[PDB]
DNA sequence: AGCAACGCATAACCC
DNA sequence: GGGTTATGCGTTGAATTGTCCGG
RNA sequence: CCGGACAAUUU
């Protein structure tokens, strides 16, 4: 069962894998990000409330005042989207925050006296995001691109490659918080631990461990292990552990219970280890050299005299041994050293450390962080406690704490948000264990270690930064206040926050310029991911791991729709089904699989969870109920894929289109093309241009309808009903009785935007697609925007393709076109160029806009009016004056149309600032806007009141109906009729008061619109009025433009070919597009021939249906033909039943399909060669599809048959008249006497060093001298040469290089003496 | 420079000078009332920082910011670096009288001419148009000339034609690499806005037609014009200055047309007859009574340069075809006939063009090359090859081979899981058996594509070369190689992983049947590695070539002979395998120091001050000389330069 | 307030 | 007892150009 | 005027 509006054009779809999960909203990322940004959710929880609850509780120094905060609300924006973008104001809403300030009395803990409660104070105007996910800054349309950066936490790298040419591998830790100082635990080849703050210089770690309120004995007992010694008459015993000796090799004698186990030169093995654990004799014999090699931990004094025997962390000797033997000690704590178990890195670090006390440690820290300053003890203590144990200058996040606990293998995922001594000890122990050998490290290119950002989180961070920057001044003013007589709005400040949010939303490396010249480009840019903004990597400081995609890039980042140029591999995209995790990861849906039944329930797995479970492949043969038919299936476990069994799998991919994106999803037969070819094809499809007629594709993927619905370039009906009045400017929808609300049920009005300009000088138009008197459903397509047709994204067009060399016109990859294409006018795109006019008020008065200009012409003034502005609808060419402007001296300074773009003026808008007397032209223009606004508002009021009377008359019909009191008395008296005072009377009264409030709102809106048109807009301090004129250039196909397709193949038209010269078949139909077969072996596009064959089958079916409909046949034959054409194939999911249709629905279906048959082909499960051959056999086309043609010049049959067909191609946004440029003589620069460069400004080329070197390799000297001295540098030589040329004389003279003169003058201005001597 | 309004935009140097002047004024004012030591020391320190920021910022300490977050520039930072004067204005500079547009092909012109738009030609040659109009007298003054040029009635077009027939232009590409980058051609007024260059020079430029932008420059002084006509002409720089292979290389379409011409078969329409000459041969081919490629004994008549410049005519009969005779009609004068009897591949036609050049000369050689281009394009248009899905044939044994491959892989995996072998040897066995299966599939599909189609012989069957489109395209050397056709038809084999290793699970299917998502993602990353590192590779290559051209420039031949007897002892370089560079290509054109004697018993061969060429190379090959003591540029002892005797023959000549 | 690679520049070996 | 080697800081990283718009 | 951002080409 399907819908009713889909009966106009049903697309035949192939495939064998039934889908289960539909496609969600593609703008869901931006929608959820903005909702998370602005929301009235209590208890904070990562939002504005959280930031407020975190920073606002701030006391005062001596003001005895405390300012709190309750909630915050929002106001209605002063301007809406349409006219907001028309003018150029920042589409934003006033933000109001209610605050309260309490003041207590002295000699009291919290004894308050009087408190003030500020009711809705202002702190900044933040902009709101529309439903399409676009932002407005200055009348433009910019989309903030998400950022992929490093997750806040702890990481362990290796930095292999630069090991001082030693080969020893290193392991270092990187503790990175959310906002604060860093902490790197680096290593040295000499077995030593070091630390550093803010990446300054190498510093020891034992000093910090002691400064963290710890002594040498405590530090050693906490990190290292204790080796207790005992003193008896002889044989000093030592407590050794097999787990301790598993690394080093005990070369000494080992005996226990009178039995010698290990002698000298026997290596301890596993059997020796198990014997040692079984004996548990920690009292053996050790040599005197091993005791001297050991390191004592704590201090030890004498047992009689009390003198200190050995110091802390120092090697023992014979004197110390004799001292301990003559004493009476029985317990000595010592450290343990090893090479492959536990190294004494802390022991060497403490030995190198010159300090031994916390005071000296703090003094050294203060001296190293700020030299030339007296190291005060209290200041150093406060500085050390304010860096790692603070709640303002150092704070992590929830995801940061979760990642920290996950890396440290903890139990709880919550807790505090600052670093602690226990956390430092745990990280150091983990790093020591990693250096010892056990435990692996973590990489950076993995997705389980990184974290994606969003617009909401980034805006929250910027707002928090601004707030914590203004809190200093807030606290200063609060401390230097008064005696309970201030004002909250006067003590609060918001200028830094306003400036911060303004600069972030305007000038940002991520908030870039959107390209709305294509709905596909828009839906790709809305999900584009860029790791270029602040907090990540740059463009030149990158290697290869960050460029190549990690194997975990499955169903999240798309490796296809990526640009190529300076930055390759960094700019990425997002998959279709890929969602955002709650912490900030990248999620993907996975179908839950039982032991043998694939359940339709889905389960989401993150990056750190996907590597633990096994997921099967998408394109896998399975039964209808989800049963694996085969035993072996390709799976994966940790990025690297392999092959597993059946009872060993856990999950399975949801669909086969999740690994690809959405912009790259519109490429049919992606599996037939190579990776780079598909990449460039997706790119060139992103940078496209809508044609004149949005012709429906014939080999579409299937998601075109979903893309057009999710895009905001069409008018989707909100609540379905019945269509009553269709027009090319307004659509009125009368809802059915099913969707009828007791309050404001109403009609539905959808406006249609006409021919306007996009970002890339492209035209966007919305065309209707409904009929008069036709029911509709909820969520129905009613308009078709740019490159759309009946809710299907139709970018390019459909042409007749063929593959044969033709007189070398298609050299390496050139494209050959026919004259029929330019005759039927089907690729004539529309381009709208933006021209800006500026009228300032400089000296001697402003620049008046009047037609009394001296030294003019009647032929030029005929196109103008008595003000100096051309009318609406005049075709101008290169060299005409549009808006007349003069500067008082009087010099003419009007805006001239650039040469090369013959357009048409279609709209003229004048924005005059308030305070300037308008002329008669401005007066009549204002009257025209007021007139059209009044007409629009009046017709809107008319249709609304018509709906209200229809509703009230339908209410009066139900129940007591009286025809006499309905047809006799006038319509205005329909309030006192025969009707019971019940729910019907309630509906009548509510509709009456609704009509009253609608007329009140009409009057208020009319007054507001009149006031806004009469008043002036906001402009720059120095300009009076501005004129924005939109052109309309009709661009046709001209020899030099850029044709391409959906497979990566490029094409440049060389020369058009007539119909009589293009080859023709046996019927007489010539070919329109001819390619080069030589481009197939180069660029791997094996799908091109499949698309060609598919296009022949679809065109043949459409032509057969059109012929059958034209020759007048009964409906039964057409029904049978359509049923066979829709049921052919092996096993597809598109099952239709034509027996449940009407005759008119079949007639309309045939009339719509008379010009082609749309065929769907989902990416990795499209049509096959068997289905293509079956369709060709059903149609009147041969099986091979290679028909024999006739030559267009002479006329004979070729030696071998050629390949001809139909191909879906498109046009790029590169034109010959836009890419061409030429200049002979023009203006030059000012700093260096050199010509300018560019096309908008009359500039030339640039004879660079590489070509200069080429001319050097050639035996040419005079040409290079002329190019480098006469043409640009020597002004006198250039003028003399020009005079000799225009006079008729051929002589060149050298000159002094102005660049060399500038260089010598600068070096003279510097501190270097250079001069020119003479012989 | 001012901005939008009455405010003027400040400059970095202006701000630095203002700060320095303010600090100097403050110090001079403070050193009047006997200011204390601490204040005067702080003032001197601030003045020191100011003068440091004025001279050179960023070297000492931090860089003072003149804006929000951009570091301010100084004289040192502007002079040095990539944006310095030496690289932005001294060497590289902007020139006038230049244009730029998208190129096309236009295969209907000779060699010393190209295409150029009509409006662009009128705009670039405006001074020439003005001069011609003022010397003819159809204009009153400069204003009248401007009015006539902007109006374009009828005299401007013929004046432009007059100035185009005798004024060569110099086209230019932006990324120049070698010497052959700026040639000289003659424009033709063609309607449009694109450039129609010759298809033969495109392979030399390593250019294409994907919307590339090409620049043009026009000389305007008689010496430079003569220099261009002498050296910059395409009809002059045929030989490459690197090696001895010339630059005029037959393109892919041309070699495809010639391969279709000289492709003899075993039976055709009109096989088994005799005709008089290639004239009647092409007549019969156009009439249709005989096939294009059919064995027919046609009498030929050629010439030979066996005399001392005089040619000798001869007439004989040879068993050839029709297309070969038609191709032989455009041969110039003195060439053998055994050069058009083979399949005429890419290397074959290259050798034939080189031989024709080195035997006859230059102008008829370039004429013959242009004629070959024309006839190849014409016959390509006449025939036309087409790639088909049925023309591409999949081997019937690929399924069985891949089944045996998977069976062996499963056997190795089970043997490894049972506890017999290690993962290392398992991975080695997997990769070697997969490479073997890929090579087997490749050779099978190659044999299929080389002898799939067969024809009759007026009565029975006969096997020959297959008439497949892809096979012809791979055998004529047009586009595609062995691995290329392998990728197009059969298995692509394994492919490496980003770390450096290679994946143990290769690709099962090919491009015609159907890959899976996993294999697609594998090929995606395997190609993205190269697509990402090619940019930095090109950047490093550019830096290296810039350093080389900057370090080796000061060397101009100032003398002819230095009179030394030193050099490098030429020895045949051999690296493990076989002889890499032959002795002929090694000492091809280099004057030796001493008198090189014949390796016999005291026999003088070549003198000590003579140029060595092809005849001397043949003499050396016949005498079988082991090592030849030749001079060297590094062994030359010439004051300020290197003499011409220590270099030998000039390349590209 | 995150290169990468390589060289020149102080201030300790260990005979 | 002078001089051998880790550490700190100096330099740079192709080519030309259609676009956007910001201080 | 200097940078930022996108993008063509070096496939
Ligand atoms: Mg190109
Ligand atoms: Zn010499």
């Amino acid at each position: 069962v399907y819908s009713y509006t889909e009966k106009k054009r049903i697309r035949k779809d192939f495939g064998k894998r039934p889908q289960v999960l539909d496609v969600p909203y593609l703008l869901s990322i931006q929608l959820d990000s903005f909702q998370k940004f602005i929301e009235q959710d209590p208890e904070g929880q990562y939002g504005l409330e959280a930031a407020f609850r975190s920073v606002f509780p701030i006391q005062s120094y001596s003001g005895n005042s405390e300012l709190q905060y309750v909630s915050y609300r929002l106001g209605e924006p002063v301007f809406d989207v349409q006219e907001c973008q028309i003018r150029g104001v920042t589409y934003s809403a006033p933000l109001r925050v209610k605050l309260r300030l309490v003041i207590y009395e002295r000699e009291a803990p919290e004894g308050t006296v009087k408190d003030i409660k500020e009711q809705e104070v202002y702190m900044g105007e933040i902009p709101l995001m529309t439903d399409n996910g676009t932002f407005v800054i200055n009348g433009t349309e910019r989309v903030i691109v998400s950022q992929l950066h490093r997750s806040p936490g702890v990481f362990f790298d290796s930095d292999k490659g630069k090991t001082h040419s030693s080969g020893k591998v290193l392991y270092n830790a990187r503790i990175i918080p959310y906002r604060g100082s860093w902490l790197d635990f680096e290593f040295d080849p000499k077995d030593n631990l070091f630390v550093r703050i803010d990446r300054r210089r190498k510093l020891p770690a034992t000093i910090i461990l002691r400064a963290l309120n710890y002594t040498t004995e405590q530090i050693l007992d906490l990190f290292f292990e204790k080796v207790i010694f005992e003193i008896r008459d002889n044989k000093l015993q030592m407590e050794l552990v097999p787990e301790r000796l598993r690394g080093e090799t005990a070369s000494f004698d080992i005996e226990a219970n009178g039995k010698v186990y290990v002698e000298k030169g026997r290596r301890i093995t596993a059997r020796h280890i198990r014997q040692l654990e079984k004996d548990d004799v920690k009292l053996i014999e050790v040599p005197v050299e091993y005791i001297a090699g050991k390191v004592v931990a704590k201090d030890y004094i004498d047992e009689s005299t009390g003198e200190l025997i050995c110091a802390a962390n120092m090697e023992l000797s014979l004197d110390l041994l004799a001292k301990l033997s003559q004493s009476g000690h029985k317990r000595i704590e010592t450290l343990f050293t090893n090479d492959l178990d536990h190294g004494p890195y802390i022991s060497e670090t403490l030995r190198v450390d010159p300090t031994n006390d916390r005071l000296s440690a703090l003094v050294e820290i203060y001296r190293m962080m700020r030299p030339g300053e007296p190291p005060t003890r209290e200041a150093a203590e406060s500085l050390f406690e304010n860096l790692f144990f603070s709640e303002d200058r150092y704070d992590l996040s929830a995801v940061g704490r979760m990642k920290f606990n996950r890396s440290l293998l903890r139990e709880e995922i919550e807790g505090s948000g600052i670093l602690s001594k226990d956390d430092i000890i745990d990280v150091m122990k983990k790093l020591i264990d990693i250096r010892n050998g056990k435990g692996e490290v973590d990489d950076i290119d993995h997705l389980g270690n990184r974290r994606i950002r969003s617009v909401g989180e980034m805006a929250e961070n910027q707002f928090r930064v601004g707030l914590v920057r203004v809190e200093r001044a807030v606290k200063e003013r609060l401390s230097l206040g008064d005696l309970d007589t201030l004002m909250p709005q006067d003590m609060i400040n918001a200028k830094p926050i306003s400036a911060a949010v303004k600069e972030f939303f305007g000038s940002s490396q991520l908030s870039q310029f959107m390209d709305q010249n294509n709905p596909l480009s828009e839906i790709t840019h809305k999900r584009r991911i860029s790791a270029l903004g602040p907090g990540g990597l740059t463009r030149e400081r990158a290697g290869f791991e960050v460029r190549d995609v990690h194997p975990t890039h499955y169903g999240r980042v798309c490796p296809i729709e990526t640009p190529e140029g300076p930055n390759i591999g960094l700019i990425n995209s997002l998959s279709v089904y890929a969602q955002t995790n709650e912490y900030g990861f990248l999620e993907t849906p996975y179908r839950k699989v039982t032991d043998g039944v694939v359940t339709d329930e889905i389960h989401y797995l993150s990056a750190i969870e996907e590597g633990n479970y096994v997921i099967a492949q998408a394109n896998s043969n399975l039964d209808e109920e989800g049963h694996f038919v085969e035993d072996l299936v390709t799976c994966r476990s940790k990025g690297e894929s392999s092959l597993f069994s059946r009872d060993q799998v856990d999950y399975m991919d949801v669909s086969t289109q999740q690994v690809v994106s959405v912009g790259a999803s519109l490429i049919p037969f992606l599996e037939h093309d190579d990776a780079n070819r598909a990449l460039m094809g997706a790119n060139m499809q992103r940078q496209a241009v809508p044609t004149l007629r949005a012709d429906k594709p014939l080999v579409g993927t299937g998601m075109e309808r979903a893309v057009a619905v999710d895009s905001g370039v069409t008018a989707v009906a909100k609540r379905g009903g019945v269509v009553q009045y269709v027009d090319a400017s307004r659509i009125v929808i009368k809802v059915n009785e099913d969707e009828m609300y007791p309050g404001e049920a109403g009609i539905d009005i959808y406006n249609l935007t006409k021919y306007t300009r996009s970002n890339q000088n492209t035209c966007i138009n919305q065309m209707p697609c409904v009929s008069l008197g036709e029911p509709v459903e909820r969520g129905d397509v009613l308009a078709d925007g740019p490159s759309t047709d009946l809710g299907e994204l139709a970018l390019g067009q459909n042409m007749r393709v063929a593959f044969m060399p033709w007189n070398g016109y298609n050299f390496e990859d050139s494209i050959l076109v026919s004259e029929r294409v330019v005759q039927e006018d089907r690729f004539t795109t529309i381009h709208i160029q933006e021209l800006a006019c500026v009228s300032r008020d400089t000296k001697l008065g402003p620049e008046e806009i009047t037609a009394d200009i001296p030294n003019v012409g009647e032929a030029a003034l005929s196109k103008l009016d008595e003000s100096g502005i051309v009318y609406i609808g005049a075709e101008v060419t290169g060299g005409d004056i549009l808006v007349g402007k003069v500067t008082p001296k009087v010099k003419d300074s009007s805006l001239r149309v650039p040469n090369g773009v013959s357009g048409t003026v279609i709209d003229v808008q004048v924005f005059t600032r308030d305070g300037v007397e308008k002329d008669k032209r401005a007066l009549e223009i204002e009257e025209m806007q007021l007139k059209q606004a009044k007409k629009d508002l009046s017709e809107e009021l008319q249709i609304l009141e018509a709906g209200l009377f229809s509703r009230i008359r339908a209410v009066l019909v139900a129940g007591g109906v009286e025809a006499e009191k309905l047809d006799k008395l006038p319509r205005d008296r329909w309030l006192e009729l025969g009707l019971t005072d019940e729910e019907k009377q309630n509906q009548l009264e509510q509709l009456a008061e609704q009509y009253d409030e609608l007329k009140h709102e009409f009057e208020k809106k009319l007054e507001a619109k009149r006031r806004k048109i009469t008043q002036g807009d906001d402009l720059a301090p120095g300009v009076l009025k501005i004129v924005k004129v939109y052109l309309a250039v009709k661009r046709r196909i001209q020899p030099g433009d850029k044709m391409a397709g959906r497979h990566g193949n490029k094409g440049v038209i060389s020369k058009i070919n007539p119909i009589e010269d293009m080859p023709y078949d046996e019927n007489g139909t010539p070919v329109d597009i001819v390619l080069n077969p030589l481009g197939v072996p180069s660029r791997m596009n094996i799908g091109q021939i499949l698309e060609t064959h598919l296009g022949m089958a679809a065109k043949g079916i459409g032509d057969k249906i059109n012929a059958m409909l034209k020759q007048q046949q009964e409906v039964a034959k057409l029904r049978e033909f359509i049923q066979r054409a829709y049921d052919l194939g092996a096993d597809v999911r598109q099952k239709v039943d034509l027996s449940t249709f009407s005759d008119e629905e079949v007639m309309r279906l045939a009339e719509n399909l008379r010009k082609g048959m749309p065929i769907a082909t989902p990416v990795f499960d499209g049509a096959k060669e068997a289905e293509i051959k079956e369709l060709l056999k059903l149609g009147d086309l041969p099986t091979s599809g290679q028909i024999r043609l006739y030559d267009g010049r002479t006329g004979e049959q070729f030696e071998r048959p050629v390949t001809v067909g139909y191909m879906y191609m498109l046009k790029l946004n590169h034109l010959v008249d836009d890419k061409m440029h030429a200049r002979s003589t023009g203006s030059y620069s000012l700093v260096t006497q050199q010509p300018l460069g560019g096309k908008a400004q009359f500039g030339g080329q640039r004879f660079g060093e590489m070509e200069v070197w080429a001319l050097e390799a050639y035996g040419a000297a005079y040409t290079l001298q002329e190019m480098l001295t006469v043409k640009s540098d020597d002004v006198n030589g250039r003028t003399k040469m020009y005079k000799n040329i225009v006079d008729g004389n051929h002589q060149m003279e050298p000159g002094m290089p102005e660049s060399f003169n500038v260089l010598l003058k600068e070096i003279r201005s510097l501190g270097i003496n250079i001069e020119l001597e003479d012989e | 420079v001012p901005l939008d309004g009455g405010r003027f935009a400040t400059s970095d140097l202006n701000d630095l000078y203002r700060r320095v002047i303010n600090r100097n004024n403050r110090l001079k004012r403070l050193l009047d009332l006997a200011a204390p030591d601490i204040i005067v020391r702080n003032e001197k320190r601030m003045l020191q920082e100011a003068v440091d920021a004025l001279l050179d910022n960023g070297r000492r300490g931090r860089a003072i910011t003149g804006s929000n977050k951009r570091p301010l520039k100084s004289l040192a930072d502007m002079i040095k670096g990539k944006q310095g004067r030496f690289r932005q204005n001294l060497l590289g500079k902007r020139v006038d009288y230049s244009g730029r547009s998208v190129i096309t092909v236009g295969p209907y012109l000779r060699l010393h001419q190209c295409g150029l738009p009509k409006k662009m030609a009128l705009e670039l040659f405006k001074p020439f148009i003005y001069g011609k109009l003022e010397l003819r007298g159809l204009a009153t003054t400069i204003k009248a000339a401007k009015k006539m040029v902007e109006r374009e009635e009828a005299v401007v077009w013929d004046i432009l034609d007059e100035v185009i027939r005798e004024h060569p232009v110099l086209l230019n590409r932006a990324p120049t690499l070698h010497r052959l980058g700026i040639q000289a051609f003659e424009p033709v007024l063609i309607e449009g806005k694109a450039i129609q260059l010759h298809p033969l020079v495109c392979a030399a430029y390593n250019a294409d037609f994907d919307g590339d932008q090409m620049a043009v420059h026009v000389p305007l002084t008689l010496e430079a014009q003569l220099e261009a006509r002498a050296l910059m002409m395409s009809t002059n720089n045929i030989l490459s200055p690197a090696n001895g292979e010339p630059i005029i290389v037959p393109s892919q379409d041309v070699v495809l047309g010639l391969y279709y011409m000289t492709r003899d078969c075993v039976n055709a329409k009109g096989e088994g007859m005799v005709l008089t000459g290639p004239k009647e041969a092409e007549r019969l081919y156009r009439s249709g009574l005989a096939s294009l490629h059919a064995r027919v004994k046609v009498r030929i008549t050629e010439y030979e340069k066996d005399a001392n410049g005089e040619l000798v005519a001869k007439t004989s009969l040879k068993d050839t075809t029709v297309g070969r005779a038609i191709l032989w009609m455009i041969v110039p004068k003195g060439l053998p006939y055994s050069i058009v009897n083979q399949a005429l591949g890419k290397k074959a036609i290259s050798k034939m063009l080189n031989t024709c050049y080195r035997i006859l000369g230059l102008k008829p050689t370039v004429i013959f090359a242009d004629q070959i281009m024309y006839t190849g394009f014409a016959y390509a248009a006449r025939s036309g090859a087409s790639v088909g899905i049925d023309d591409m044939v999949i081997p019937e044994k690929k399924h069985e081979i891949i089944s045996e491959a998977e069976a062996e892989v499963a056997e190795i995996q089970e043997q490894f899981q049972s506890g017999l072998v290690t993962a290392g040897e398992r991975y080695n066995k997997v990769i070697d058996i997969w490479a073997a299966a890929n090579d087997r599939v490749s050779k099978a599909m190659m044999d299929n594509l080389q002898t799939e189609t067969v024809i009759n012989r007026d009565g029975q069957e006969e096997k020959q070369v297959s008439f497949n489109s892809i096979y012809m395209m791979a055998d004529s050397g047009a586009r595609g190689s062995a691995a290329q056709i392998r990728q197009l038809a059969g298995m692509r084999g394994l492919m490496a992983k980003p770390d450096g290793s290679i994946i143990e699970t290769p690709i099962t299917a090919n491009f015609r049947e159907g890959l899976n998502v996993l294999q697609y993602f594998i090929s995606t990353h395997g190609a993205r590695k190269g697509l990402a590192d090619t940019a930095l590779k090109t950047a490093n290559s550019g830096y290296l070539t810039r350093r080389l051209v900057d370090v080796a420039q000061d060397l101009v031949v100032t003398e002819d002979d230095c009179g030394t007897h030193e050099g490098i002892m030429m020895t045949p370089v051999i690296e493990g395998g076989d002889v890499k560079e032959p002795l002929r290509d090694r000492v091809l054109g280099r004057v030796t120091a001493e008198d090189v004697l014949k390796p016999g018993t005291a026999d003088i061969l070549v003198p000590r001050n003579t140029l060595l060429h092809e005849q001397w190379c043949d003499l050396l090959e016949e005498n079988s000389v082991d090592a030849v003591k030749v001079r060297s540029v590094v062994s030359c002892d010439t004051d300020f330069g290197v003499c011409a005797h220590c270099y030998g023959r000039d390349l590209a000549r």
